[PDB]
């Protein structure tokens, strides 16, 4: 069968490749070792998903003995536990190491490198068990040293290894690893092992609903600035949605406007369709109507088209609406993740009308009001116009003598004192940058 | 550059026949519950005329 | 294992009038059975059931702190530090009063974070969690009357030991409005008139400016 | 002492670096 | 979780709670040092007769927090507790950070030598001693 050779012809251009390619980064690692410069590890990192699956075991066998030429203990252990090939006539002789390189010791950043790709093989493989030993394997080769610049690809390392567990369902059992390498990693002030490290063990609580739990370890933890993009957008979406869930609303759906911001545009189509409804959710929550633009969209249209539908109904203020809407979609809502605050939503729609009504009018009778809420009642739309005011949605002061309901007054801070505090935040950050791109210039 | 699986990617739901949605840029207002312009006067007017 | 004794439930107005019989409990037991990770199945089949009567006890007592002394394990229990297999209270007549008291303070966090562990029969309803929901939900609006009115449907233990707790909570609540009805008093309150007897804009900020502009200039020229 | 006197001198050898490629930003500005 | 099992007055009740506590600090660290309060207040009871057990835990919890002064103080006021302890990672920085400071300490008299030299607790030369 031609078409069996033109596969087999491919695989070995994409092993040839991979080999050239993985020589790179180990030239990479070298040189960030010998210079003090992790840019090529992140380098490595950032391309890393990009060779997760070019290979196959009996390549990966030969290249790991081609390349631990050195008398590695790693090695020595893992090859007795790793399943005996078959005996096969064909071994190339793969020896890019030769006397000085082939004498010193393969870098544990290398080892590290190639242990994660076989992760990621063995990965694509759902090889379980293997997966979990060789994790615990690198993280007592880890363990064993204390040389900054292996975080750089152990936090990836730590990331493949928690997504292994998690569908052997144990994050109970990750936990413990996941809290005392934070504490290690905090002890030792690693960044990125940090940012990831913080990342998935509020992943472990948001699965598991600890909420209590995610927040203390939200507001005590420490999240360093300098931390990655992606890492820095997860973190926003994670404590979007435990503020969201913890009924505060205002502060969830600016972080949650943030992070879809800073969420890469066109890649994660799942991911940003689950921000996106959560935003929407919470948006609707907060008393706003949300942007149609985003219900058109191709990438997240169908995720969607329920939540436009319950948007629509909201608005509209329609009880038999909403009811018909929650009888036909719970369990897509159930799935996706925000049953609960659209049980608040059924009955805080309310709210969204009081401020609309209060935005739109300036003077408006309580009895006119009540007709256009529909309460049917002057005292309920008293109650109802001072919980609106309580709640700071809307800045009206009730006379309760002349059916009076006052809005705000003339010219407003925002053209007194306000420009100039606006002003501030904005100089602020662009000097930032400005000091930062100085600071950034170049090493030598 | 990352493929940032998260862990979900919605899988389209309902996949069905599209809609052709529409080219067409449209707000929020676009759709509402009334009864037209023409019968809207028409419903009006009458009493004095409006 | 002190098995029962504590069989006074039928009506000993202290659970067990003296601790003797009621403290006396766990006393020390409380360290004997294992209490933190088929074993004591039977402490177990008492779990926090050792107490449970006790935290049913202090409301059965107007023992409030209590049961802040006493959720931690019923909690462990009914949240399952393990999922064992006895649990007729706080999936129905109880729990829902820690949601009492999940606002019967005034506090919402938590009326809203547990509200996740009833997994899903909240919404399927069981009468016990329905009413203990039902109150934010028909509070939350503002719609205060939306309980005062049948606030009497509590279907489950008397739970009273709060409702009154929470429903004194509104007043002060409603209290608040436009601070700063004349003579009629408020019709979903009005006890009378004890209730009476209940109770930069002109300056240019200079100094403040003056920092935030120095700081501007001393961060354009600084460090070359 | 691995432990910690190998802790000590990557916490004042990563940081010395940071003041080793300032130096030359200091000393390139200059002569331009 | 268990500082409502902790709030009992019995002293050999909350000695056996804060026992029961210990073999999960570590990874509730974060909710207990909200329960930091009752620890300082029990380790300030001098009369209670775990202050040794007490102060290992309230150590334990600030190198948890980060507030490392307050962990070695804490560690300093355990005293014996953990001179028998020699391997493991709390232990390893405690003791990193405890050896800093007599660092500092003795290079502080050093240059100010002239008497009125700043009491070195004991248990400080013990540790070190150890070490």
């Amino acid at each position: 069968k031609t078409a069996a050779a033109a596969a087999e012809h491919s695989q070995r251009e994409l092993d040839t490749v991979t080999l050239e390619d993985i020589k790179e980064h180990v030239k990479q690692l070298e040189k960030a070792v010998s210079g003090k410069e992790p840019r090529f590890v992140l380098r490595a990192l950032r391309m890393l998903p990009s060779t997760s699956r070019r290979l196959n075991h009996y390549v990966l066998y030969k290249a790991v003995q081609g390349f631990f030429t050195s008398n590695n203990a790693t090695r020595d252990f893992l090859l007795p536990f790793l399943e005996e090939p078959m005996d096969t006539e064909a071994d190339l002789q793969f020896r890019p190491r030769t006397g000085k390189a082939a004498s010193t010791p393969l870098l544990p950043e290398v080892e590290a490198y190639l242990q994660l790709l076989v992760v990621i093989f063995m990965m694509n493989s759902k090889r379980y068990k293997e997966a979990q030993k060789i994790s615990d394997d690198l993280m007592q080769k880890i363990s064993t040293q204390n040389r900054r610049a292996l975080d750089l690809v152990a936090a990836k390392c730590y990331y493949y290894h928690a997504r292994v567990y998690e569908f052997l369902d144990k994050l109970d059992v990750v936990r413990s690893f996941l809290h005392a390498r934070l504490r290690t990693a905090t002890l030792r002030h690693d960044a990125d092992g940090q940012a990831t490290l913080l990342n998935l063990l509020l992943r472990n609580y948001l699965h598991y609903s600890l909420y209590d739990q995610a927040e203390k370890l939200v507001s005590k933890s420490v999240f360093p600035e300098q931390a990655n993009n992606n890492e820095w957008a997860r973190y926003l979406y994670y404590t979007g949605r435990i503020k969201a869930i913890q009924l505060e609303y205002s502060e969830a759906r600016r972080t949650m406007t943030n992070a879809l911001r800073k969420a890469p545009q066109h890649t994660a189509v799942g991911f940003k369709q689950t921000v996106h409804k959560l935003l929407i959710v919470v948006e609707l929550l907060l008393g706003e109507i949300p942007d149609r633009l985003q219900f058109r969209q191709p990438s997240l249209k169908r995720s969607l088209m329920p939540y436009f539908l319950l948007t629509q109904a909201v608005r509209t203020g329609n009880l038999a609406k909403f009811n018909q809407v929650l009888d036909q979609f719970g369990e897509k809502f159930q799935a996706d993740g925000t049953y609960t605050l659209i049980i608040r939503l059924r009955h805080n729609v309310i709210k969204t009308g009081v401020r609309m009504i209060s935005l739109s009018y300036s003077r408006i009778s309580l009895a006119d009001i009540a007709q256009k809420l529909q309460l049917d009642s002057p005292e309920d739309a008293e109650f109802i116009v001072a919980k609106a005011i309580r709640d700071g949605v809307i800045e009206a002061s009730i006379n309760h003598e002349k059916g009076y309901v006052q809005s705000k007054e003339m010219i407003d801070i925002y053209s007194t004192r306000e420009p100039q505090l606006a002003f501030h935040q904005r100089i602020s950050f662009c000097l930032d940058i400005h000091n930062m791109s100085v600071k950034a210039m170049r090493f030598p | 550059d990352d493929e940032f699986e998260e862990f979900p990617a919605e899988d389209w739901a309902g996949l069905d026949e599209d809609e052709d949605a529409h080219v067409w840029e449209d707000n929020w207002d676009d759709d509402n519950v009334e009864d037209d312009f023409s019968n809207q006067l028409r419903a009006e007017l009458e009493k004095h005329g409006y | 294992m002190y098995e029962q004794l504590k069989g006074e439930w039928n009506r000993k107005s202290p659970n067990l009038s003296k601790c003797g019989e009621e403290l006396g409990r766990l006393k020390l037991v409380l360290l004997e059975l294992n209490f933190l990770p088929k074993l004591t199945k039977q402490q177990l089949i008492l779990a926090r059931d050792i107490l449970e009567i006790g935290a049913q006890w202090s409301i059965l007592r107007k023992d409030i702190p209590s049961f802040e002394r006493y959720m931690a394990q019923l909690k462990c229990y009914y949240f399952d530090y393990k999922e064992q297999l006895p649990e007729s209270a706080y999936m129905h007549q109880l729990l829902g009063l820690n949601l009492l008291f999940l606002l019967s303070q005034n506090r919402v966090a938590e009326f809203h974070t547990e509200l996740e562990r009833l997994p899903a029969k909240d919404i399927q309803t069981n009468v016990y969690i329905k009413h203990p929901v039902s109150l934010e939900q028909y509070l939350m609006e503002g719609s205060y009357n939306k309980v005062f009115l049948a606030k009497g449907n509590i279907p489950a233990e008397s739970y009273t030991f709060f409702i009154d707790i929470l429903l004194d909570t509104i007043r002060d609540e409603i209290a608040g409005c436009i601070e700063k009805l004349f003579t009629e008093a408020t019709r979903i309150l009005f006890k009378m008139t004890d209730y009476a007897k209940k109770r930069e804009d002109t300056t240019i900020p200079s100094t403040e400016l003056a920092k935030q502009v120095i700081e501007y200039a001393r961060q354009l020229e600084m460090i070359v | 002492l691995r432990q910690y006197y190998l802790s000590k001198i990557e916490e004042l050898q990563l940081i010395v670096n940071d003041k080793s490629q300032n130096l030359r930003r200091l000393q390139a500005q200059r002569n331009e | 979780g268990i500082i409502s099992l902790l709030d009992e007055d019995e002293p050999q009740l909350k000695e056996f709670a804060l026992h029961k506590l210990n073999a999960v600090v570590n990874d509730f660290w974060a909710e207990i040092s909200e329960s930091v309060d009752k620890i300082e207040v029990l380790y300030e009871d001098e009369g209670f007769r775990s202050r040794q057990f007490a102060a290992l835990v309230a150590s334990k919890v600030f190198y948890h927090l980060g507030a490392f002064e307050e962990s070695l103080n804490y560690a300093l006021g355990a005293g014996d507790l953990f001179n028998v302890n020699d391997n493991s990672e709390y232990v390893e920085t405690i003791i990193a950070k405890c050896i800093d400071h007599y660092t500092k300490q003795c290079v502080e008299n050093a240059d100010l030598p002239e008497g009125e030299k700043k009491p070195i607790d004991q248990r400080l030369e013990g540790i070190v001693n150890k070490m």
